[PDB]
């Protein structure tokens, strides 16, 4: 069942996350000193930009390969109290980003840290032997 | 998807040479091995060799090794998958033992374990071994649900073989020819016969081509 | 017995494809500023790397090639560029009175004018000298006062003087992920299926050399000569041949012209010719006949190989439009030369004694059916000489209801693009798609 | 034994199989407004456009690090009827991807949907105790 580009955005987030493969795959696709020529390529750019800075991040959190990943940062309650089944069956990921917005920056440093870095290290002296 | 057409059938005399072709088509002549297979009375079907079209690389029977010669041309693209060839043996010291049907044949598969193996096959050539003289037929006619049936009757002719073909090919439906018969003085005979409705007599002439390319004679007989 | 697809990636598999390409040639360091190197073209690898092919079989077609149409478009768009920031003749459409250069039964003539000046109320009457072809007279009844041929269609720009007309060899690439096929089968005809093919990311040193009717400077057709077109059977197409040797051919202009620099303006300045020192010659080409009648000998072998094995093979001047198309145009060190090839296409075929070609001269051009500006070409101080290959033809057929007893050919030049593609022949342009899938005996573990 | 770029596009399809790392290397790899400057600057936008363009079809098929991968798809006949030595001991890459050009489009799909977007979910639900 598809809906589209941004089909599922008023769904549950449970729902939502079944087709991140619709996103996904619309995510990135004599003088030509034209106004439209010097706007197209600098909106080309811009495109390529947006895209390769999030796959960045999913680098540095070693979850490059995948649309779903598990990370081993435990979920501070300060950043939401609510139990899974409120979650996942009575929130939108629209008004989930606008609650967890506020902490989104910290998240991301301890995602980036507290795994793939620690994790990359001890992986080196675990195949060491 | 090609097809493999050799070249004609020839009569020979022992101890001459002859030179079989074997022109290519619809496939990239370059990318399969040709192989030579012959099938005689005495030996049955035995292989004698194959050659690649883009090394050159030949392997030849031991029995063969000292009386077969393999060449080959360059291709001829036609697109850029499929293109036209020619291969060629020439075998020497004819014996009357060798006198049979001839064939080359494609290979199978660019790469594997059975790269050469003979796959899409020509359509045969004869090979008559033999210090006796070409010899023309002698055509003559066989007389005639409603149904009947009259043909051509080809007798005393070599060497083999004979094409029989009906108003230059255009009746090709209830043909049904023969094979021939080996007289005591070693001369073939064959016989060909069409059905028809007897009631068409006032509408359908029916034409007998026979072709005899060993004597280069062609015979059109009115039934 | 189970197959499943699996993907690859980096599977040798392209698709015709038309792409931009970009400029790239060697390190030259030097005078400068030369129209088709431009400031920066991305200097030529040290090592070019050229890739056979095996077994690959690609169908070409140099008259619908794409990297054509777009050499076209850049050296006209190149043109343009250089022209810009020079000096435009706007006021020197003044009225022109012309007299003779003495003597008895004149292609140049001595013409005074009044031109401005650096200070807009000063005026300046200067004395300069011009071609018979750049001036018409502005009467016809008829009195003699002359203007130039320009000031009526369209305005005029004085090409700066240090800037190179000078073809030198030119790169195309091709962008990452496209490549460039090379046809590398020295009988290759026109178009149709190329049995060798190599890869590489750059062409050859393409030198852009404008000419007509005569190729020159182009690369040699190897083992035999080639003769392409797009219809050999439609007469109305032109055919492009391809020398396997190269003729020599000498253009020289005696005259010892000199350049007078008058100011027209605040920082503008005009270059115009200063009176001839020296006898008044005309310039010329030379070609020895000896190698020429050789040459156009193994041009009608290959010829009758397509007009029958035995056939009358005439040749002709020729008979069709004026100025460019009609005379042999090229550049030589900064001067636009029109000679008359009447003497090399004047013989019939059945079955050191050098020629001498008469060329005239022009320093306002209009190339490249260009309609709206003009160019004055400033003028070259001292003697001419260039001496440069000719190793292509352009040809046509008369046409006619001629009971095929008889074939006429004449030289022609009905488009600029026959030049580019008597060098990008053996080129054209593919992308490279990546993605492959295909079913093996492999699965995903389920884990 | 390396032939370079594009060598083994005339050989078997095993054949080319085995240096797909060449074709993965060199697929990548005072007014500056020149008519060469707009050339080459669109020509490098459009290079990269194209890579990131693979990239992203290996990312949401969940191949991204690696040029062999096999799938959960299986081989549906009405696609192709030929068998393994066929395949890949008698055909090109490039006369492969003519037979089937016709139905890539659908197997994308496919490839895309029926397992990365099942594969993540069941992932998570796998590790979830
Ligand atoms: C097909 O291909 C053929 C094969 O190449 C082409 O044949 C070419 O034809 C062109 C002409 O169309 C020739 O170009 C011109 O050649 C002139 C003769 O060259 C002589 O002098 C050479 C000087 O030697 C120097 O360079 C050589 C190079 O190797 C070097 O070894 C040596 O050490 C020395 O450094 C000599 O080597 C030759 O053998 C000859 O004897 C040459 O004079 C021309 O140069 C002019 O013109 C060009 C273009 O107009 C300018 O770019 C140059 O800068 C130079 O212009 C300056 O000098 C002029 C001299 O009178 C002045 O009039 C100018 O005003 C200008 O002076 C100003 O600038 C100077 C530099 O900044 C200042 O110092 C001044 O003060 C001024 O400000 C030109 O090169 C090719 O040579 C010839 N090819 C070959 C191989 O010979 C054929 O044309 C092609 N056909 C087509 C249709 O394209
Ligand atoms: C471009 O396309 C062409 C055509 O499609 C393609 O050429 C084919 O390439 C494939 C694979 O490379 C070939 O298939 C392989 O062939 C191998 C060679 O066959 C051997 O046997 C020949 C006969 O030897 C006998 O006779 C000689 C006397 O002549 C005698 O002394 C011997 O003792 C023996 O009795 C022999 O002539 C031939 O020699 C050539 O090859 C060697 C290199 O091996 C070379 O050094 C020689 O100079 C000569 O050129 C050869 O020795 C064969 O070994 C091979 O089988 C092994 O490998 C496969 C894996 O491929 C294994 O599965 C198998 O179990 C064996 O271990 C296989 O059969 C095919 O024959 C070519 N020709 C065709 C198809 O027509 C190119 O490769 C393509 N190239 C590109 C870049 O695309
Ligand atoms: C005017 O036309 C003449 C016609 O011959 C032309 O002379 C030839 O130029 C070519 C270059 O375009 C010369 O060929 C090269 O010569 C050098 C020096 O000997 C060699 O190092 C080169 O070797 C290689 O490159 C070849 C391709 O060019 C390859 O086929 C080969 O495998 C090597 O890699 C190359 O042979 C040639 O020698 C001259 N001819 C003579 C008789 O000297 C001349 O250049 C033209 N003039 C202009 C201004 O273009
Ligand atoms: C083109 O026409 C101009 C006229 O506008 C010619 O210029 C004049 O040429 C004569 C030569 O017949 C010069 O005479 C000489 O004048 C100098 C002055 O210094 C004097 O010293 C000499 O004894 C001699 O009398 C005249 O000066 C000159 N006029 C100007 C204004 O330069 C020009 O020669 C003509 N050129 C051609 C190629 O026809
Ligand atoms: C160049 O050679 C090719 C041969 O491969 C010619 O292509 C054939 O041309 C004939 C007529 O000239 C057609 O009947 C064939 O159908 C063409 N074959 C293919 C595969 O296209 C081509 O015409 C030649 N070009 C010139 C200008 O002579
Ligand atoms: C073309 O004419 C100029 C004169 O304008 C000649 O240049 C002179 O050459 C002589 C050598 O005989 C020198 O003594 C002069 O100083 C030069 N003057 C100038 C202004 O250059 C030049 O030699 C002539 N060239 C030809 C080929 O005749
Ligand atoms: C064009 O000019 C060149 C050189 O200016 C001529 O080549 C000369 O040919 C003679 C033989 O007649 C030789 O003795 C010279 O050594 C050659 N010079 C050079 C530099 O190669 C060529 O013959 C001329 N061609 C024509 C048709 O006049
Ligand atoms: C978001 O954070 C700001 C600053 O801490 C706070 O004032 C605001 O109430 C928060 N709103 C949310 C997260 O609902
Ligand atoms: C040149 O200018 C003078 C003064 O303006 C004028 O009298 C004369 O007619 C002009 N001559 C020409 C040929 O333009
Ligand atoms: C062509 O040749 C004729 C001679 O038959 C000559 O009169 C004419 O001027 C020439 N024209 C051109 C453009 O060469
Ligand atoms: C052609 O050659 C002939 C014979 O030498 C000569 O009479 C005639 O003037 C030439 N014509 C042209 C156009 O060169
Ligand atoms: C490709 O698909 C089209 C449309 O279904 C079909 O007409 C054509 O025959 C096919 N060719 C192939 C895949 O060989």
């Amino acid at each position: 069942v598809f809906l589209g580009f941004l089909g599922a955005a008023g769904s549950t987030m449970g729902a939502a996350s079944m087709t991140l493969t619709v996103q996904a795959r619309n995510l990135l696709s004599l003088l030509k000193l034209t106004v439209w020529g010097i706007k197209q390529l600098q909106a080309r750019v811009l495109a390529v930009e947006r895209y390769l800075r999030d796959q960045q991040l999913l680098g540095i959190w070693g979850c490059s390969g995948k649309l779903i990943c598990c990370t081993n940062v435990p979920w501070n309650s300060s950043w939401s109290n609510r139990n899974l089944s409120e979650i996942w069956d009575n929130m939108t990921w629209l008004q989930w980003d606008k609650e967890i917005s506020n902490y989104t920056q910290i998240i991301y440093g301890l995602l980036e840290e507290s795994q793939n870095q620690q994790e990359k290290n001890e992986q080196d002296l675990l195949a060491l032997d | 998807e090609g097809q493999l057409v050799q070249s004609g059938a020839e009569l020979k005399k022992p101890g001459a040479s002859v030179k079989i072709s074997c022109k290519t088509s619809g496939y990239r002549f370059n990318f399969y091995h040709i192989n030579w297979i012959r099938q005689t009375a005495g030996r049955g079907p035995e292989w004698m060799g194959w050659i690649s079209p883009y090394s050159g690389d030949k392997n030849l029977a031991p029995a063969f090794q000292d009386r077969v010669i393999m060449t080959t041309d360059t291709e001829v693209p036609v697109t850029s998958f499929t293109s036209t060839g020619a291969a060629y043996m020439e075998i020497r010291n004819l014996k009357f033992d060798d006198t049979g049907t001839y064939f080359c044949a494609k290979g199978l598969l660019r790469d594997g374990s059975s790269t050469w193996l003979p796959y899409l096959w020509g359509q045969g050539t004869l090979l008559t071994v033999s210090s006796a003289s070409t010899k023309g037929p002698s055509v003559f006619p066989l007389a005639p649900g409603g149904t009947a049936a009259l043909g051509c009757l080809v007798k005393d002719y070599f060497p083999e073989p004979v094409t029989v073909s009906w108003n230059s090919g255009a009746l090709t439906s209830g043909v049904h020819t023969f094979p021939a018969v080996l007289q005591s003085s070693g001369l073939y005979s064959l016989s060909s016969v069409v059905t028809v409705p007897s009631s068409s007599l006032g509408t359908q002439t029916y034409i007998c081509n026979v072709n005899h390319k060993p004597s280069n004679t062609k015979v059109d007989k009115r039934v | 017995e189970n197959l499943w697809v699996t993907v690859y990636y980096g599977v040798p598999v392209w698709k015709d494809a038309e792409t931009t390409l970009f400029c790239a040639s060697d390190a030259k360091a030097y005078k400068k500023h030369n129209v088709w190197a431009t400031h920066a073209c991305v200097p030529t690898d040290p090592n070019p790397q050229e890739i056979h092919l095996e077994n690959v079989t690609e169908e070409f077609n140099m008259w619908k090639n794409n990297m054509v149409e777009q050499m076209h478009t850049d050296i006209i768009s190149l043109w343009d560029q250089s022209l810009k920031p020079c000096v435009k003749l706007t006021p020197l459409c003044v009225t022109l009175q012309c007299t003779n250069v003495a003597i008895t039964d004149g292609e140049l003539k001595n013409c005074s004018f009044n031109m401005t000046t650096e200070l807009r109320d000063k005026r300046q009457k200067v004395h300069a000298l011009f071609y018979k072809l750049d001036i018409v007279p502005i009467n016809e009844n008829q009195n003699t006062s002359y203007r130039l041929i320009n000031c009526n269609t369209a305005a005029i720009t004085q090409a700066c003087p240090k800037v190179s007309f000078e073809p030198i060899p030119i790169h195309y690439c091709a962008p990452a992920g496209f490549a460039i096929l090379k046809c590398k089968d020295k009988k290759f005809n026109g178009t149709g299926p190329c049995p060798s093919v190599s890869t590489v990311q750059c062409t050859h040193g393409i030198k852009p050399v404008v000419s007509t009717q005569l190729l020159l400077n182009g690369s040699l057709a190897e083992e035999e000569v080639m003769i392409r077109s797009e219809d050999i059977r439609n007469n109305a197409k032109n055919i492009l041949v391809q020398f396997n040797t190269p003729v020599q051919i000498n253009c020289t202009r005696p005259n010892n012209n000199t350049r007078k620099s008058i100011r027209i303006g605040p920082g503008q300045w005009f270059y115009a010719t200063g009176d001839i020192i020296g006898d008044i010659r005309q310039a010329h080409c030379n070609v020895s006949k000896a190698t020429w009648n050789e040459t156009l000998g193994k041009v009608v072998k290959q010829l009758r190989k397509h007009f029958g094995n035995n056939t009358i093979i005439r040749f002709a001047n020729s008979s069709g439009g004026d100025l460019e198309v009609t005379t042999h145009s090229f550049n030589c060190g900064g001067e636009f030369f029109y000679c008359d090839t009447s003497g090399l296409f004047n013989s019939t075929w059945i079955s050191n004694d050098s020629i001498t070609l008469p060329c005239r001269i022009k320093q306002i051009i209009n190339m490249w059916q260009r309609i709206g500006q003009a160019m004055y070409a400033p003028p070259i101080q001292g003697v001419i000489r260039c001496v440069s290959n000719i190793t292509g033809l352009i040809l046509t057929r008369d046409g006619g209801s001629t009971d095929s007893t008889t074939e006429t050919f004449r030289p022609s030049g009905g488009d600029m693009r026959d030049n580019w593609r008597s060098e990008l022949y053996k080129y054209k342009v593919v992308k490279i798609e990546p993605l492959g899938v295909a079913p093996t005996r492999c699965k995903r573990r389920v884990v």
